[PDB]
């Protein structure tokens, strides 16, 4: 912890090449600084580091299921419907993105573009080239390689043999102006990594994990029909709530803009939302630490859909909590999570 | 299973 980052503000890190080499050790280090308390962090990599030599050979890359984003609502409360469109290349996507109809409006400060977004998000539905299976990293890149991070999340594939797309495999996201990502935590309350490869920025909104229940209570009051049908209806990723609506109901939050060549980290039970400024490309996957195991055991999942991501927590409890295995199996494990506490791997930084 | 953007 309550001493480090007591204001729960987003923190930016500038590691050296030596500090940047070990992924998990840096995640543990930034938690010893109190970064997890905001639910989101920014990491600027060393200037010498490059994951790919050039982005000039990706026009023939196929986006199998691009989505037209239809937004409905008023007074800072919205519902986003994602409509599947036919397959298109990155060349076909860039032409539409940069066309007069879908291009970024003229602006001075970010506050002006942010005002423009919340005023126009229901008009001219844009196309989002989201959830594309793939990587833009070169095979030889060993530092922060999204396709092979080497965290404890590797146990799900190593022992079960289970492959979950976007969770333990990389996803690419081709954006344009006004394309959004609704309010959500990660599947099973995992962490996530987001690298922006090139193009226009991506802006983010975050709610601290310790205040996450307050956002859930507010969303349930605004969409009571959605709450009755599904316990975790926010996992459907359809709800847009503006920063003015958050401020009105006393929900604490912070904002941040990610530029090309920067990393964003999301922490367990960290609610986040945002939008793209214009044409770009991002890479994303999920990861875990020893701190996540308790969040995964207590994650409230979607009940109405049968395709949803659910991980067997058994393998993590057997290896990391052998003393609690019988207690947890009998349902006698009644552990209360402390969101301010850092991962046990942060021991060497104290 | 599969990670999604919803809608
Ligand atoms: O970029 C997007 O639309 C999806 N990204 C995220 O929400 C993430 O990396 O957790
Ligand atoms: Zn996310
Ligand atoms: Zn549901």
């Amino acid at each position: 912890s309550e001493t480090l980052n007591p204001s729960a503000r987003i923190m930016t890190f500038y590691p050296t090449m030596e500090e940047f080499r070990n992924f998990s050790r840096y995640i543990a280090y930034i938690e010893s600084q109190g970064a997890h308390r905001a639910g989101l962090a920014k990491v600027v990599p060393p200037k010498e580091w490059k994951p790919r030599a050039s982005y000039d050979d990706i026009d023939d890359l196929v986006i199998p299921a691009p989505i037209q984003q239809l937004v409905t609502g008023q007074s800072g409360l919205f519902t986003q419907y994602n409509i599947q469109k036919k397959a298109m290349t990155v060349r076909e996507f860039r032409k539409i993105a940069n066309s007069d109809k879908y291009c970024t409006p003229r602006y001075s400060e970010f506050e002006e573009l942010e005002r423009k977004y919340w005023k126009n998000l229901t008009f001219n539905p844009p196309i989002y080239g989201a959830d594309v299976n793939g990587t833009l990293y070169e095979k030889h890149v060993d530092e922060w390689n999204i396709g092979r991070l080497r965290t404890i999340l590797d146990l799900v594939e190593k022992e079960s043999g289970i492959t979950i797309e976007g969770v333990n495999t990389p996803y690419l996201y081709f954006g344009m102006w006004k394309t959004s990502f609704a309010w959500h935590t990660e599947d099973m309350d995992l962490y996530s990594i987001n690298y922006l490869h090139f193009g226009e920025p991506k802006s983010w909104y975050s709610v601290p994990p310790e205040h996450g229940k307050r956002l859930e209570r507010l969303a349930k009051g605004f969409f009571p029909g959605s709450a009755q049908s599904c316990e975790a209806f926010l996992r459907h990723k359809m709800t847009l709530i503006s920063p003015l609506m958050l401020k009105k109901y006393g929900i604490p939050f912070d904002k941040v803009t990610q530029e090309a060549g920067e990393f964003m980290i999301t922490f367990p039970y960290g609610y986040h939302a945002g939008f793209n400024h214009g044409f770009n490309c991002a890479e994303s996957t999920n990861f875990a630490t020893r701190r996540w195991i308790e969040y995964g055991k207590q994650a409230v999942l979607c009940s109405c859909r049968k395709d949803m991501v659910k991980i067997s927590m058994d393998v993590f409890v057997r290896k990391f909590q052998p003393e609690r295995y019988k207690l947890w199996k009998a349902g006698k494990d009644n552990t209360v999570i402390d969101h301010t506490l850092p991962t046990p791997e942060a021991a060497e930084f104290l | 299973a599969r990670r999604s953007t919803g809608g």
